[PDB]
């Protein structure tokens, strides 16, 4: 009363739960700002030098996805496509147009074509195709549905809880190992028996083997 | 003894409104940290 | 002797503790522009050691394959063992119900608080990637990492955020009626509101006062086992380990002494220029400084005692590495550290028995000094000696250490002390109220003869 | 700020006949010291010399190298 108003207490209370709630919303921004969507480039249609289309060549060409990515199911890395894969189709589909003038350049020199990396593990992560797409994953339930893509986003974040997700609980994602290449397969109904047949079919380890530092980093 | 504020209508209002804060802030953390991905 | 001179009112306690800060900044003295220039050059010397450590690394320091731990864990551990006893004044003499830590506490306590604040930095700066302090933290991350919990480093995470949380608490709470004390003694309107807010409008109400009384009753019994379980958590991030000489189970004890020993070595240290150039003769007293330096020789002698238990481990053991331990520490090239310590603790403190030394003020300087040297001596015995030799002789070499790591120790003090400096300014050093109420006490124990 | 930068990648004009993009590839080599050749299994990671292994079928090798051979 000497020396601070009558709203002094109203306003000092106030005060401690404004930042009481300011500490709250920062680390709450701090945390959606590291987990969001532009953060992490998630479904965001990340621009190529050509445009490729993904839904065009594979849900109206009908090309096979080994076709392109050749080495998917035989070494860690899936192919990204050759200019003499593209050509073997675009010597006679489409020549003399400005959108493929980047393809026909290359193929005449040896210069390839510098595509942008959608899926970029931070090269500690050491991914391997060949054993997931061999022991019954699908493309589609770790990559999205490629094939209705015109531009390829990332459907998800790679985040290593999201990666131990399905090391720990593989039966909600393994699929017979020959409905992987499908992208029209959808899992049952129930699909928890049928991943706890398919995990002892297949031998798929407990998550404690799954979960191994070594397993992915080095 | 009893506490300072004691007999005063403004105690369980003001209980109520930090108790609601504290279970909205803790839900909403739970939902970023659980359930956002 | 007595722990308040007579001759003093409340009034004129309040004026006289109160009167060093709230003065203008036009009437600075001399003495302290000249001590905080010092602490501001030392801080700059602080700034450019910090900013070469992260441009370069961690490798400008000493520290190598074997020495993984060098003079920034040695610097680290004596400054978080500085404030041990200004957290005794504050929690441990208020539950032994001690009357001379009614002028000491304040200061001490603000020492505790800037040596912890100058220790926290060590942890995250000899990381080595020092962005990543808070994964040691137990914090929600999208990976589904946690800390391993079973080390003593997170302990340490624990037991150093609450010895500074828990300390930074009760020094508030011990200051909030002197805030009240400023705010009534102000005369600028505007820096009413500067100790207005932090006293939250005290009013010193009798009612108020049960529940602050009861208050810091409870938080000196916290803070007591708080502060034993840090020093004994900063014993166990050596004694989890099988180094042989950090596998020495009477580490807890012996670091809770030695940090108590150095603790009050600083604390004499830092209140005889307190005391002789403010006038505070009459509340930090000969008798204040006496049962300092008794407090000093019964820790001094516990952390001898210490001495002797290992020395006695590795005579006791057939350990052929207990016995290398107590070689090397005797007769390495690393001896000069054990050599200096065993002076430095054990020789010095022979004359702490006695009572004209323990009287005597530049003794009690000198004697200070020593300690404090001779316990950075020693956290170098324990620290950079086990870890140059080891089990396999292959893997020894020495430990230099480089200008940088001697920068930033320099730096470190110089922190510390602007940090001090500007608490002497804008701060009381010594409790208003409980030394006022110690006043009473006495007024009441002369009354009853 | 994102999490990562661009990172753009560069595939073939025209792919490599027997090779398998990812699976690193053993060439039968041969590495002189004084003018002795030893033979050795020199990795190709992506047409590229990477590693020096020892080559088996070979008299002065037998799988193993010496220190010269491996830091070629
Ligand atoms: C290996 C692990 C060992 C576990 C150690 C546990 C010790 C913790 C004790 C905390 C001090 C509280 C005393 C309050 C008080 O001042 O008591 C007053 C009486 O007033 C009261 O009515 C009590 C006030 C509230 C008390 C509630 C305490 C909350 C529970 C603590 C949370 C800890 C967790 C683990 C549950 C008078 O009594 C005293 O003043 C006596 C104080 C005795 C100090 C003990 C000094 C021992 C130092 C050794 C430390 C050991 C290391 C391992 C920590
Ligand atoms: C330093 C790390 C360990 C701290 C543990 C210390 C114990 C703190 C809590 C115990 C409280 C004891 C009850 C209060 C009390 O009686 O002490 C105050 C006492 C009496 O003072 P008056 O009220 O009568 O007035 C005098 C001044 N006006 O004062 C004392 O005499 C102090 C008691 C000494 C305590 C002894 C503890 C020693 C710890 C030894 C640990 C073992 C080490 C093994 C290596
Ligand atoms: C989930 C477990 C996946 C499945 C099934 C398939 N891929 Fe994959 N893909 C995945 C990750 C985590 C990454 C990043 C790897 C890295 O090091 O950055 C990729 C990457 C690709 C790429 C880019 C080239 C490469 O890194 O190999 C392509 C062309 C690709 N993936 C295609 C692809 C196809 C067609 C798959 C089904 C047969 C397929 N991947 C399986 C995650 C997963
Ligand atoms: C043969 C099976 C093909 C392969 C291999 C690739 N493409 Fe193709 N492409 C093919 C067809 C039949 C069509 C559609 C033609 C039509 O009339 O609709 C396309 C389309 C494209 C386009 C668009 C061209 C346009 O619309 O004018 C582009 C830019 C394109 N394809 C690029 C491309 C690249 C870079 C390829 C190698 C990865 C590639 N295609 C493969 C036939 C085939
Ligand atoms: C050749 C005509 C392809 C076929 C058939 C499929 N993909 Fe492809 N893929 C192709 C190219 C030229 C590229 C790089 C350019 C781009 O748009 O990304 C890719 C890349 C992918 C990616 C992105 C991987 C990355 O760069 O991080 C994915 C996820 C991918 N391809 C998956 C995929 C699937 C599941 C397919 C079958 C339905 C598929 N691709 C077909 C070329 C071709
Ligand atoms: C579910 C859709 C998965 C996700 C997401 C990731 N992985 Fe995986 N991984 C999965 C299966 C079914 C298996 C089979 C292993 C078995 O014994 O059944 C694996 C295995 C791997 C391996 C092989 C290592 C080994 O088996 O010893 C690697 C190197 C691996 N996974 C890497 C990896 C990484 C880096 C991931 C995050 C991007 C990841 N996997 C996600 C299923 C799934
Ligand atoms: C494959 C299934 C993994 C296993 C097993 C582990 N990690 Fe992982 N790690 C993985 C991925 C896909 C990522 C990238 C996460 C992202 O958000 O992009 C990581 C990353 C980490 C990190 C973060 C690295 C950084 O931000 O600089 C850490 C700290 C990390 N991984 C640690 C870690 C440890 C210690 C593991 C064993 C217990 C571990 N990861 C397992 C994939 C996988
Ligand atoms: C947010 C508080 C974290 C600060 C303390 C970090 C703990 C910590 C971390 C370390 O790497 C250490 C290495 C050697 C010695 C002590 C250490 N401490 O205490």
């Amino acid at each position: 009363a000497q020396i601070f108003p009558r709203n002094a207490n109203l306003l000092s209370r106030l005060s401690i739960f404004a930042l009481v709630l300011l500490v709250v919303e920062g680390i709450l921004i701090l945390g959606v700002y590291f987990r969001s969507n532009y953060f992490r480039q998630v479904n965001v249609a990340i621009e190529q030098p050509v445009a490729f289309s993904h839904q065009l060549h594979v849900n109206v060409v009908g090309i096979d996805c080994r076709y392109c990515h050749t080495s998917v199911d035989q070494s860690y890395f899936a192919n990204i496509p050759a200019t003499e894969t593209c050509m073997t189709c675009h010597s006679q589909i489409k020549t003399y147009s400005p959108l493929l003038e980047k393809v026909r350049e290359s193929y005449a020199t040896g210069k390839p074509i510098e595509w942008v990396k959608v899926y970029d593990l931070p090269n500690f992560v050491y991914f391997n195709h060949s054993i997931h797409v061999n022991k019954g994953i699908g493309c589609s339930t770790c990559h999205g549905q490629v094939n209705n893509m015109p531009v390829v986003w990332q459907q998800q974040a790679l985040y290593m809880g999201w990666c131990l997700n399905c090391h720990r609980n593989p039966e909600l994602y393994v699929r017979p190992r020959e409905e992987v290449y499908n992208m029209d397969y959808v899992p049952p109904s129930n699909q928890l028996e049928i991943g706890r047949q398919l995990v002892a079919e297949y031998g798929i380890m407990p998550p404690d083997q799954l979960t191994n530092c070594y397993v992915c980093h080095r | 003894m009893q506490p300072e504020w004691s007999g005063d209508p403004e105690v369980k209002p003001v209980f109520l409104a930090v108790t609601l804060t504290g279970m909205v802030a803790f839900l909403l953390m739970v939902w970023l940290f659980a359930f956002y991905w | 002797e007595a722990y308040l001179l007579p001759g003093e009112t409340y009034t004129s306690i309040s004026a006289k503790i109160g009167d060093v800060p709230l003065t203008p900044p036009l009437k600075t003295p001399k003495g302290w522009l000249a001590g905080f220039s010092v602490a501001f050059f030392m801080l700059m010397i602080f700034f450019v050691s910090v900013t070469w450590l992260f441009i370069r690394g961690v490798g400008i320091w000493g520290i190598n394959i074997p020495v993984g731990w060098g003079m920034d864990i040695i610097n680290f551990v004596w400054w978080i063992g500085i404030g041990h006893a200004g957290t005794l004044i504050s929690a441990i003499l208020l539950l032994l119900n001690q009357g001379w830590r009614n002028s000491i506490n304040r200061f001490a306590e603000a020492m505790t608080l800037f040596a912890v604040a100058c220790a926290g930095l060590y942890p995250i700066l000899h990381l080595g990637r020092p962005w990543l302090f808070y994964w040691l933290i137990p914090y929600p991350n999208t990976h589904g990492m946690w800390p391993q919990f079973r080390s003593a480093l997170a302990w340490d995470v624990f037991a150093i955020s609450t010895y500074a949380t828990v300390s930074l608490v009760f020094w508030l709470v011990g200051l909030i009626p002197d805030f009240a004390t400023l705010r009534d003694r102000a005369k600028n309107i505007w820096v009413k509101r500067l100790y207005g807010i932090a006293a939250l409008g005290w009013r010193g109400s009798a009612r108020h006062w049960h529940r602050y009384e009861m208050a810091s009753i409870l938080l000196a019994g916290l803070s007591t086992p708080l502060v034993v379980s840090v020093h004994s958590i900063i014993s166990l991030d050596f004694a989890i380990s099988q180094v042989p000489g950090w596998q020495v189970t009477v580490f807890p004890p012996y670091f809770v002494a030695g940090a108590v020993f150095a603790g009050f070595a600083m604390v004499l240290l830092l209140m005889i220029p307190v005391r002789t150039f403010y006038g505070f003769e009459n509340y930090i007293t000969l008798h204040h400084l006496d049962v300092m330096a008794k407090v000093m020789l019964t820790t001094g002698m516990i952390v001898v005692y210490g001495y002797f238990m290992e020395v006695f481990a590795s005579l006791y053991s057939g350990n052929e590495f207990e016995e290398y331990l107590l070689y090397n520490r005797l007769f390495g090239p690393s001896s000069w550290a054990y050599w200096g310590l065993l002076f430095c603790n054990a020789v010095a403190i022979q004359p702490l028995w006695f009572k004209k030394v323990r009287q005597n003020i530049p003794a009690l300087l000198i004697i200070s000094l020593i300690v404090s040297v001779g316990m950075w001596l020693e956290r170098y015995v324990i620290i950079v000696i086990s870890l140059e030799r080891d089990f396999l002789p292959s893997s020894w070499d020495i430990y230099i250490p480089t200008i940088w790591d001697w920068s930033l120790y320099i730096g470190t003090f110089g922190l510390f002390f602007t940090l001090l400096f500007l608490f002497i300014r804008v701060l009381p050093m010594i409790n208003i109220f409980e030394m006022r109420l110690f006043l009473y006490q006495e007024t009441e124990k002369a009354k009853q003869r | 700020c994102t999490y990562q930068p661009r990172q753009y990648i560069a595939p073939f004009d025209r792919q490599p006949e027997g090779r398998v993009p990812g699976i690193p590839q053993y060439f039968a080599s041969t590495l002189t010291l004084g003018g002795y050749g030893t033979g050795v299994l020199v990795r190709s990671n992506e047409g590229r010399p990477t590693k020096v292994e020892g080559n088996p079928r070979h008299p002065a090798s037998l799988g193993g190298t010496d220190l010269f051979a491996q830091a070629e």
